[PDB]
């Protein structure tokens, strides 16, 4: 097999929804075909593997792939995703006989599915002072998406997802934070599209 | 095929040779060594059949290898230089495919030492007005002015590790992103319900482990050394 193509680093899907995760080869010959995870701060782990006898293969948890010659394709799929499934997927091809070759690698982002959600920025205060403060953005849905910072001595977070374990409850935020005099958490997330509704205390 | 690799983590200067190696106990022939970039997946550095057989990958330049035994395969950085920070993976493989990757070797590259420097680290404690809207409370860590991007951040309640209601940053921001060796900045959230933040006998810290200068490393400058470390910071619980 002479190559790999897995289209987009970063890809989305709602929490519940199919997981499919593309990928393609160029190789006259059928290839062994890999699917391997890498969850953050870890090494690899195989999923599942073509090896010339199913062709729909079966993995770890549910994860599943068919090898498609006529479409040259070994596409992940999972049938819902949760938010442990949030890591980066490579696939992978045999190739001169001797070797594994792999994919540049997908980031799987789960939207949790936020029933309620309640939109709001809190301002957050050092627990020593050193009177410092942080803004925290929380509690959009994932229609909301968080803009980065056009003042340079402001700096503001990508989204991130917390799952509260106790509560079984998910939740975005971002965090802003400056040393700037004039820099107040009603302006903090100014450059972002907020909902209409977000909460600004009181 | 227990495969493991040395050092686990490095930080150097340019300019040094730097050694990491792989060795095994099931004595495949087939050895590799592979870097890990973001969005590039895996490249192949160089692999080896025997102990007579070396072949190049895609990315051999700047690097050399040795395979002194059955058991063992040396990766060289000739001459390190900076885009050369990555994680690094060794592996074996048998006769069909079978893969087995080491745990990982996270090097970093700097030009200047002296611009090494450990986080500084705090915690900022939850708004009355979260915990009054929705009963929860949300603490957030920063960690600050640290160089190179090589830490670790966790959380830590009533002394014990904890991974549920936490998200950090997946990457550091830059502080100074016109510069090549600015320093970096990551956060974290934890979230709790009120209750447990509103309970005094209950302690919350940030852990952030840095990777910085050994104690081998020469250092001029009379500010700490800025070496390998855990910097923490910490909040108890609040009646209010």
């Amino acid at each position: 097999a002479q190559s790999v193509t897995q289209l987009g680093s970063h890809v989305s899907v709602s929490e519940g929804a199919l997981v499919l995760l593309r990928c393609n080869y160029s190789s006259s010959v059928p290839p062994y075909l890999f699917w391997y995870v890498q969850y953050p701060n870890q090494g690899l782990q195989l999923l599942l593997k073509y090896t010339s006898a199913a062709t729909l293969v079966k993995g770890i948890n549910g994860f599943e792939a068919e090898f498609k010659k006529s479409e040259t394709s070994f596409h992940l799929t999972k049938p819902s995703a949760h938010m442990s499934d949030a890591a980066e997927y490579f696939c992978a091809v045999s190739e001169q006989d001797d070797k594994i070759i792999f994919g540049k690698g997908t980031r799987l982002h789960i939207l949790p599915n936020i029933q309620n959600p309640d939109p709001a920025v809190y301002q957050l205060r050092d627990s020593k002072s050193s009177d410092k403060s942080v803004c925290l953005f929380t509690d959009f849905d994932s229609q909301t998406n968080v803009s980065q910072s056009k003042d340079s001595d402001v700096y503001i977070t990508d989204k991130c997802v917390l799952d509260m374990r106790s509560m079984d409850f998910k939740s975005n935020s971002a965090v802003a934070w400056s040393n700037k005099s004039d820099f107040a958490c009603a302006n903090a997330f100014n450059n972002s599209i907020i909902p209409e509704d977000t909460f600004f205390p009181s | 095929a227990d495969v493991t690799q040395t050092p686990r983590n490095r930080i150097t200067k340019t300019g040094k040779r730097i050694m990491l190696e792989c060795s095994q106990t099931k004595g495949h022939d087939r050895m590799y060594w592979y870097r890990q970039d973001p969005g590039l997946g895996l490249r192949l550095i160089y692999y080896s059949f025997d102990v007579k057989d070396i072949n190049k990958g895609e990315i051999s330049d700047g690097y050399s290898v040795s395979r002194q035994a059955q058991a063992k395969f040396s990766l060289s950085l000739e001459s390190a230089i900076p885009n050369q920070t990555a994680l690094y993976f060794c592996a074996t493989s048998d006769e069909s495919y079978g893969y087995t990757f080491g745990s990982g070797t996270r090097l970093t590259v700097v030009e200047d030492l002296n611009k090494v420097s450990p986080p500084e680290v705090a915690v900022f404690e939850p708004s009355e007005a979260e915990i009054s809207h929705t009963q929860k409370a949300t603490l957030v860590c920063l960690a600050t002015g640290f160089y190179p991007d090589h830490v670790e951040l966790s959380w830590w309640v009533n002394g014990k590790e904890v991974h549920s209601g936490v998200c950090t940053d997946p990457q550091p921001l830059k502080e100074q992103p016109a510069l090549n060796d600015s320093r970096y900045s990551l956060s974290s959230r934890l979230r709790v319900s009120a209750t447990f933040w509103q309970n005094p006998r209950n302690h919350f810290r940030c852990q952030v482990q840095f990777y910085g200068l050994s104690e081998n490393d020469e250092w001029t400058q009379d500010r700490a050394k800025p070496v390998t470390q855990i910097v923490s910071a910490e909040a108890w619980g609040r009646a209010d």
